[PDB]
């Protein structure tokens, strides 16, 4: 049986501007199966009330999922995206790089 | 101008974990608009989009009713096929299926789809005629055994050429001023030195729908297939989708690189560069 | 809307 590893991509729906309200959107593709856990995180720490769209495929079987949560940006806080899936040995950190 | 409706189903057993999960999501395009979770508290096909909220309950009672039903056969579904191929009950397994129509300007049916998989592989697709089945293997034959004596294909491509055209129709008509808008990108170039000699040119398209989009690098009026990283488009989270292409241009040579950009919301194509 | 239940595979 054949499984696939999880692509990752950390980005913001608007451009970051500190001091101004976002969206921070962690989006999980080309995975399979769907069991996948997705953490976003506030300088190292999970954030509650975190929400993921509904589960999907795309056209070749794979799932991907989108996690966001609102948020406002400051040049001080560091955001990331922590995924943890089958096909990984330990969970995967994707930093959010701003520019 | 062309559109496309798409119902996707997985079904996930779980052994020792309760009974397998159904969901099944209701697109229209790069919209979703319906959703069913046989995990909820309360099962039942449910809104995803302003406008198909104002749908009958008869509407929502339908696609409750056949989402519920979904449940307990594919469930079924899952013990069967595990049979088939002599898998023991400890591992997890999931049917997905994708069916739907694609239809032109005009609203006539362009084809219609219906199509599983098997724990991520290829199991049986309807073809194209609406009328024949391609098994991948011969577990597959037996599901194609049962959907012939059922009539299956008769039944979806009855489907296929009547509700499905229909009701995308008619969901293209109430939700005409954001399934028929097309929003153009919000596009610029920038500029990442990655040594002396070398820096990194990236072309960005923000806040653009559908999703659907190509945007190439060229150098000297030449595409740079081969020297482009795209990643993969992704939902901005308000509808809109973001694309970037990215290539290592040689320092001073900045000028022979164009970016294009083609999407259904430009008035024209687009050529950018990057201004320093 | 979505289709009829079909037959089990």
């Amino acid at each position: 049986m054949i499984q696939r590893t999880p692509k990752i991509q950390v980005y913001s729906r608007h451009p970051a501007e500190n001091g101004k309200s976002n969206f921070l959107n962690c989006y999980v593709s080309g995975f399979h199966p769907s069991d996948i856990e997705v953490d976003l995180l506030k300088n190292g720490e999970r954030i509650e009330k975190v929400e993921h769209s509904d589960l999907s495929f795309s056209k070749d079987w794979s799932f991907y999922l989108l996690y966001y949560t609102e948020f406002t940006p400051t040049e001080k806080d560091e955001y990331a995206c922590r995924v943890n899936h089958v096909t990984l040995s330990q969970p995967k950190i994707v930093k959010w790089d701003r520019d | 101008g062309s559109h496309s409706m798409r119902y996707f189903y997985t079904a996930m057993s779980r052994p020792g974990r309760g009974e397998p999960r159904f969901i099944a999501v209701g697109y229209v395009d790069d919209t979703q608009f319906v959703r069913f979770d046989s995990d909820a508290a309360s099962p039942r096909m449910a809104p995803r989009a302003p406008w198909i909220e104002q749908e009958g309950p008869e509407y929502w009672d339908r696609n409750t009713q056949i989402s519920k039903t979904n449940t307990q056969t594919y469930r079924e579904s899952l013990r069967n096929l595990r049979g088939y191929y002599n898998q023991s009950e400890a591992g997890s397994h999931i049917i997905q299926r994708m069916y739907g129509c694609d239809v032109g300007p005009d609203g006539r049916l362009l084809r219609g789809y219906d199509q599983s998989a098997y724990d991520g592989k290829d199991y049986i697709a309807l073809n194209e005629d609406l009328s024949s089945w391609t098994a991948a293997d011969t577990a597959a034959q037996i599901t194609q055994r049962k959907w012939e004596a059922a009539r299956e294909a008769e039944q979806l491509r009855a489907y296929l050429e009547g509700l499905c055209v229909e009701w995308l129709r008619r969901y293209l008509e109430n939700g005409k001023e954001t399934l028929q808008r097309a929003d153009p990108p919000k596009t610029h170039v920038t500029h990442h030195p990655i040594s002396d000699h070398e820096a990194t040119l990236r072309c960005w398209a923000l806040g653009f729908y559908p999703a659907e989009i190509t945007l190439t690098w060229q150098r000297d009026g030449e595409d740079q297939t081969q020297d482009t990283e795209l990643v993969e488009t992704r939902p901005a989270g308000d509808r809109t989708f973001q694309k970037w292409a990215a290539v290592v241009v040689p320092s001073g040579e900045e000028q022979r690189y164009t970016c294009h950009v083609q999407h259904e919301g430009l008035p024209k194509p687009l050529t950018l560069r990057w201004e320093p | 809307t979505v289709a009829a239940s079909g037959h089990s595979y």
